This record gives structure tokens, C-alpha cells and sequence, in this order.
């Protein structure tokens, strides 16, 4: 399924390249700009865990989650691939645990040591 | 508090 491609087939948008954040872009989106630093971004998104746990979705929850890229309030996998993408585009990231809750892990659904999958749709950027 | 930090 979709966590075992991108795993397998995931391209490394890292700048250490060390696999650590892979993606694949699964709709295209518009035009060729990205968000810059410190915009507002808009996504949606879905998460599963290596066990195959959905752990989160926004669109179960009717409202995007918006944050300010680059800024160190969302994951390091966050920032990092939000900035890679253009509006409206829908990608997948398979985020190892050093880009994203590391040994402590997220009480209460995310363990230690979690490989992430995610599903995004960046839906707008704003300064 | 994912999504957070």
C-alpha cells in the first residue's frame, strides 16, 4: 500500500540526504511557486503509524491545520516537505523518527521511535 | 499535542 511505496519508491528531499524525509508527488499542483518562510500554510493532512494506526486527520475534523513554515512548530518532516510543495498539490511523506518525534515519541498515539507516513494537500500559502 | 512541536 501507500506507506510501503513511498518507502520503497519515495525520492529523498533531504538536504543531509540521508533518506530521512522521502516523497512522492501524487497530484500536481499549480504553477511553480512554493511558500517561502514564515508564511501561513493551510494544509490538509492524514497520518498512519508503521502498524498501520491512522492516528490523525484533519479532514475528520472539517477545519485545515495552519501553521508558520519554518518556524520549528510542526515536525522537521513538516517543514521540510511543505516547503517542496506548490498550491494544491497532494503528496505522501514517509518521515523517519529523527525528523519526527525521535525516541520521546507523542503521547498519547505516537511511540517511540516512529516511522510516519503522511498524506498532504497543501490547500494555501499566505506572507 | 501532534500536530504540534
Amino acid at each position: 500500500g501507500a506507506p510501503a511505496t513511498v518507502t520503497e519508491q519515495g525520492e529523498d528531499i533531504t538536504s543531509k540526504k540521508d533518506r530521512g524525509v522521502l516523497k512522492i508527488v501524487k497530484r500536481v499542483g499549480n504553477g511553480e511557486e512554493t511558500p517561502m518562510i514564515g508564511d501561513k500554510v493551510y494544509v490538509h493532512y492524514k497520518g498512519k503509524l508503521s502498524n498501520g494506526k491512522k492516528f490523525d486527520s484533519s479532514h475528520d475534523r472539517n477545519e485545515p491545520f495552519v501553521f508558520s513554515l519554518g518556524k520549528g512548530q510542526v515536525i522537521k518532516a513538516w517543514d521540510i516537505g511543505v516547503a517542496t510543495m506548490k498550491k494544491g498539490e497532494i503528496c505522501h511523506l514517509l518521515c523517519k523518527p529523527e525528523y519526527a518525534y525521535g525516541s520521546a515519541g507523542s503521547l498519547p498515539k505516537i511511540p517511540s521511535n516512529a516511522t510516519l507516513f503522511f498524506e498532504i494537500e497543501l490547500l494555501d500559502f499566505k506572507g | 499535542q501532534f500536530p504540534f512541536v
